[PDB]
């Protein structure tokens, strides 16, 4: 019955914030050039770029290069979304992000070399193994509300929570990855952006959010990991945006009375009632039933032992990504959008 | 049952946003 852990955790926010802040002052630019990587195989494809994994020439490290499309970025009016992605990945600092090791752009693209995680997604295990135990379903969540929890205090919105976004590593630990459409936010925002089963009423409705969609999304998140099929699902996403803001949701009878309980409130409609949105915010999640048994500073501290360790194959394996057709990479003789993409 | 429903909607493959 102690609580100056609690104190503790207040002054590791503040040193947090301190170091964000100077970092968001002095971002980093240019740290790397294409010829120094040598590019191997496409890990993910995208609208407007691909994701490959790459070898560091000088010293062999296998990193992830994210190359995005300046033009196709442009069209598809991501450009301020790849501007926050960058900006926010050089300034934060947490166990359980990717991390951004190089960036640089060149005439044609963006690119943004990060680490490698050869465990793949959460969503491919999932899928593969069907649902998730609530030990294991809960293993990940902590990990996430930790994340969450350290964002949020940094005026910080993730925006993209769901399993395809989450990579598992070496030590069976989670990874966040895909920052595309983080943004740091103090008060209210209005995009119409993320994954359709895992948008809150409050996005869809078009009236302006905040912090608490990201809560509302570790709820979807929980609720598919345990369950092995998300809580509102349709053929297509206008049917799933109306069972999203009708507040019912139906849960599996192997669902626990706790995770239940966890799940009402976390997916409440209203945002005044929603749990991490609430005067005790936070706490209110990590006090729950549910996670009793959770230790937050062994979570944090990476001393649980994983329920779930990937088959390791090496640092370039690449078995547990799907495979993609392989475009060569063109840099025009011309600079393109020159001023759009001026301070990545 | 659900979980039929949800394989029956070809949603259950890798998801993107944009
Ligand atoms: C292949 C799986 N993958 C990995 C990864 N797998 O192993 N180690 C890893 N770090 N990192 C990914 C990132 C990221 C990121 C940063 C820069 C950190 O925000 N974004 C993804 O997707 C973005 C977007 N959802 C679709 C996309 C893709 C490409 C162009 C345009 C759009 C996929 C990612």
């Amino acid at each position: 019955k102690k609580g100056s852990e609690q104190e503790s955790v207040k002054e590791f926010l503040a040193k947090a914030k301190e170091d964000f802040l100077k970092k968001w002052e002095n971002p980093a630019q240019n740290t790397a050039h294409l010829d120094q990587f040598e590019r191997i195989k496409t890990l993910g494809t995208g609208s407007f770029g691909r994701v490959m994994l790459v070898k560091h020439m000088e010293t062999g490290n296998h990193y992830a290069m994210k190359i995005l499309d300046k033009q196709k970025v442009v069209k598809l009016k991501q450009i301020e979304h790849t501007l926050n992605e960058k900006r926010i990945l050089q300034a934060v600092n947490f166990p359980f992000l990717v991390k951004l090791e190089f960036s640089f752009k060149d005439n044609s693209n963006l690119y943004m070399v990060m680490e490698y995680v050869p465990g793949g997604e959460m969503f491919s295990h999932l899928r593969r193994i069907g649902r998730f135990s609530e030990p294991h379903a809960r293993f990940y969540a902590a990990q996430i509300v930790l994340t969450f929890e350290y964002l949020h205090s940094l005026d910080l919105i993730y925006r993209d929570l769901k399993p395809e976004n989450l990579l598992i590593d070496q030590q069976g630990y989670i990874q966040v990855t895909d920052f595309g459409f983080a943004k740091r936010v103090k008060g209210r925002t209005w995009t119409l952006c993320g994954t359709p089963e895992y948008l809150a009423p409050e996005i869809i409705l078009s009236k302006g959010y905040n912090k608490a969609v990201d809560w509302w999304a570790l709820g979807v998140l929980i609720y598919e990991m345990a369950a092995g099929y998300p809580p509102f699902f349709a053929d297509q996403p206008i049917q799933i945006y109306e069972k999203i803001v009708s507040g019912k949701v139906r849960f599996p009878s192997h669902f626990s009375s706790d995770l239940k309980d966890l799940l009402r409130n976390l997916l409440q409609v209203d945002l005044t009632k929603r749990f991490g949105n609430l005067k005790n915010g936070v706490n209110d999640i990590k006090n729950h039933k549910w996670f009793a048994t959770t230790d937050w500073i062994a979570i944090y501290q990476r001393k649980v032992e994983a329920p779930f360790i990937p088959k390791f194959k090496g640092p370039g394996d690449t078995s547990n990504f799907d495979d993609y057709e392989e475009e060569e990479i063109r840099v025009s003789i011309n600079e393109k959008c020159g001023k759009e993409f001026s301070e990545f | 049952t659900t979980y039929a429903d949800f394989i029956a909607s070809g949603r259950t493959g890798r998801r993107n946003a944009i």
